C-alpha cells in the first residue's frame, strides 16, 4: 500500500473530476484500473498517459513528481466505481467515486431494543436500521451511554433500494448484564457531515 | 478475443487448501506470464505471484512464500493457484490476469478472469433466532419489524402477513459475524390506529436449515 | 577443503529450448565422466511483495 488514495472523490453529472495518486519514493511508468462491483478490474490508463482500446477518449493521465492524477471528464451514471493507481506490484487503497448529486433527504433512523424474550436467553442484540438516504456514505457510532463504543458493532455498508436510494443496518451485541446497566444508548448515524442520532433506553415497561 | 475462465466458488476449512483454475484461450499459452490477484470483498487489490508456462518458473509475493503453489498445463493451457492453511482474511475473489499484447513488459493487466471466491468456515448450518422488534409510541404511523439473529447460511426470505402485508415492508441486507453467523432485519411501516385490531407476523424462512419460523409484534407494554 | 557437494540427477530425454514437439535421446556415454568449469555468472531473480 506504498501509493497513497483517497478513499472518496465525489462529483455531478457533467463536471470533470480528478483522482490523485501520491506514492513514497519512486523516483516512471504508472497504470489505472477500473473495478465496478462484482465485476473484474479493467485496465483504463497503462503508462502514465497512453490507453488502451477501446475506453474512451474521456479518461485521462498525468504525473508529476511522485503524484499521478486520473482525470474523467463528462461524469456519466455508469462510470462510478472503484478505481485503483499501479506501479509494478503494489496496487493502492482504492478510489470510490461518486456521481451524486445529491437530491435532498438525510438518513431516517429506526432503532430498536433486545426483544424480551431475547433477554430470556443471555442475549441482547441491537437493531439499528437506517433508510433512504442519499448518497450511499454513512458511518455508524455507538455511544455508552455518551462514551465511544467500537466493541461488538457490526455495521453495513450502504446497499441500494428500490426508489434508488441507500439502507444500512448497524447492530451492537451486548450481555444480559451489560444491557441492564447503563441508562442509554446511541446509534449516532453521521451522513454527509450531518448526525441524525435516536435515543434508546433500557428502561422497559 | 483473450479468453481467461476461472474455476467455481470453494468452502474450505481454516489449514486446508483450495486450487483455482484459470483455462485460457485465443492466444498462445507458452507465451505469455500469469498473475495472480485477490481482493478481500470491500478491499483493494492485492498480487500474489506469476508464473511463468514455458518453464514453470513462479515468483510468489513474500507475504504467500511458503503457503501457495502455482502450477500449469500446458497441454490444455490452464494455470493452478493451491494456496494451503487457510487462514480467516483468506475470504476473497481470485483473479488471474496476463500482461498486455504490446509494450514488450509486464504490469499491465489488460485480460482478467472472473474471479473464484474462497468462504472461510467456521459457522455451520445453525437455525435463526427471530426476535420480535416491538414498536414504540409516527402517531399515527408506527414502525414494527423482527430481528433474524444467527444464523447460516444465506439466504433467508422474510415476508409480512405470509404476503398479505407488503407495504411498507423493508427487509435489510444481512450482516457477516465472526462466528460466521449473519443476522439482518426487516421492518415494515404500519398505521398505530391499527395496533391492537391488526395482526401482523413476519416469515422467517431458512431452507438451507429447513426452519420455518413466525414471530408476532406486539406493541410493547405501556 | 570443506567444499559444498551438490546432488544431481542425470536424464536421457531432454526438451530444451522450449522445444514441444521434438524430444532427444542422449546415448549412453561409456565410461566415467569428469570435468572440471568455471562459474562465472548468476541468473538470480527477486521474490517481491509487499515488504
Ligand atoms: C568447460 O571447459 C572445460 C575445459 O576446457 C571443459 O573440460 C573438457 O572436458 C572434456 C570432456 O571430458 C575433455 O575432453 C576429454 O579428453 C580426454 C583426453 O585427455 C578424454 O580421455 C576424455 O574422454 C574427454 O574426451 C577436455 O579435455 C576438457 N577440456 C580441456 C581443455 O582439457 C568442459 O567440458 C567445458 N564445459 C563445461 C560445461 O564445463
Amino acid at each position: 500500500s506504498a501509493l497513497t488514495q483517497p478513499a472518496s472523490v465525489s462529483g455531478s453529472p457533467g463536471q470533470s473530476i480528478t483522482i490523485s495518486c501520491t506514492g513514497t519514493s519512486s523516483d516512471n511508468y504508472v497504470s489505472w484500473y477500473q473495478q465496478h462491483p462484482g465485476k473484474a478490474p479493467k485496465l483504463m490508463i497503462y503508462e502514465v498517459s497512453n490507453r488502451p482500446s477501446g475506453v474512451s477518449n474521456r479518461f485521462s493521465g498525468s504525473k508529476s513528481g511522485n503524484t499521478a492524477s486520473l482525470t474523467i471528464s463528462g461524469l456519466q451514471a455508469e462510470e462510478d466505481a472503484d478505481y485503483y493507481c499501479s506501479s509494478y506490484e503494489f496496487f493502492g487503497g482504492g478510489t470510490k467515486v461518486f456521481v451524486l448529486g445529491q437530491p435532498k433527504a438525510a438518513p431516517s433512523v429506526t432503532l430498536f431494543p433486545p426483544s424480551s424474550e431475547e433477554l430470556q436467553a443471555n442475549k441482547a442484540t441491537l437493531v439499528c436500521l437506517i433508510s433512504d438516504f442519499y448518497p450511499g456514505a454513512v458511518t455508524v457510532a455507538w455511544k455508552a451511554d455518551s462514551s465511544p463504543v467500537k466493541a461488538g458493532v457490526e455495521t453495513t455498508t450502504p446497499s441500494k433500494q428500490s426508489n434508488n436510494k441507500y439502507a444500512a443496518s448497524s447492530y451492537l451485541s451486548l450481555t444480559p448484564e451489560q444491557w441492564k446497566s447503563h441508562k442509554s444508548y446511541s446509534c449516532q448515524v453521521t451522513h454527509e457531515g450531518s448526525t441524525v442520532e435516536k435515543t434508546v433506553a433500557p428502561t422497559e415497561c | 478475443q483473450v479468453q481467461l475462465v476461472q474455476s467455481g466458488a470453494e468452502v474450505k476449512k481454516p489449514g486446508a487448501s483450495v486450487k483455482v483454475s484459470c483455462k485460457a484461450s485465443g492466444y498462445t499459452f507458452t507465451g505469455y506470464y500469469m498473475h495472480w490477484v485477490r481482493q478481500a470483498p470491500g478491499q483493494g487489490l492485492e498480487w500474489m505471484g506469476w508464473i511463468n508456462p514455458n518453464s514453470g518458473g513462479t515468483n510468489y509475493a513474500q507475504k504467500f512464500q511458503g503457503r501457495v503453489t502455482m502450477t500449469r498445463d500446458t497441454s490444455i493451457s490452464t494455470a493452478y493457484m493451491e494456496l494451503s492453511r487457510l487462514r480467516s482474511d483468506d475470504t476473497a475473489v481470485y483473479y488471474c490476469a496476463r500482461r498486455m499484447r504490446s509494450q514488450d513488459r509486464e504490469w499491465d493487466f489488460q485480460h482478467w478472469g472472473q474471479g473464484t471466491l474462497v468462504t472461510v468456515s467456521s459457522a455451520s448450518t445453525k437455525g435463526p433466532s427471530v426476535f420480535p422488534l416491538a414498536p414504540s409510541s409516527s402517531g399515527g404511523t408506527a414502525a414494527l419489524g423482527c430481528l433474524v439473529k444467527d444464523y447460516f447460511p444465506e439466504p433467508v426470505t422474510v415476508s409480512w402477513n405470509s404476503g398479505a402485508l407488503t407495504s411498507g415492508v423493508h427487509t435489510f441486507p444481512a450482516v457477516l459475524q465472526s462466528s460466521g453467523l449473519y443476522s439482518l432485519s426487516s421492518v415494515v411501516t404500519v398505521p398505530s390506529s391499527s395496533l391492537g385490531t391488526q395482526t401482523y407476523i413476519c416469515n422467517v424462512n431458512h431452507k438451507p436449515s429447513n426452519t420455518k419460523v413466525d414471530k408476532k409484534v406486539e406493541p410493547k407494554s405501556c | 577443503n570443506d567444499s559444498i557437494t551438490l546432488p544431481c540427477r542425470i536424464k536421457q530425454i531432454i526438451n530444451m529450448w522450449q522445444r514441444i514437439g521434438q524430444a532427444m535421446y542422449a546415448p549412453p556415454i561409456q565410461g566415467v565422466i569428469r570435468c572440471v568449469s568455471n562459474i562465472t555468472g548468476l541468473i538470480l531473480t527477486r521474490d517481491g511483495g509487499s515488504t
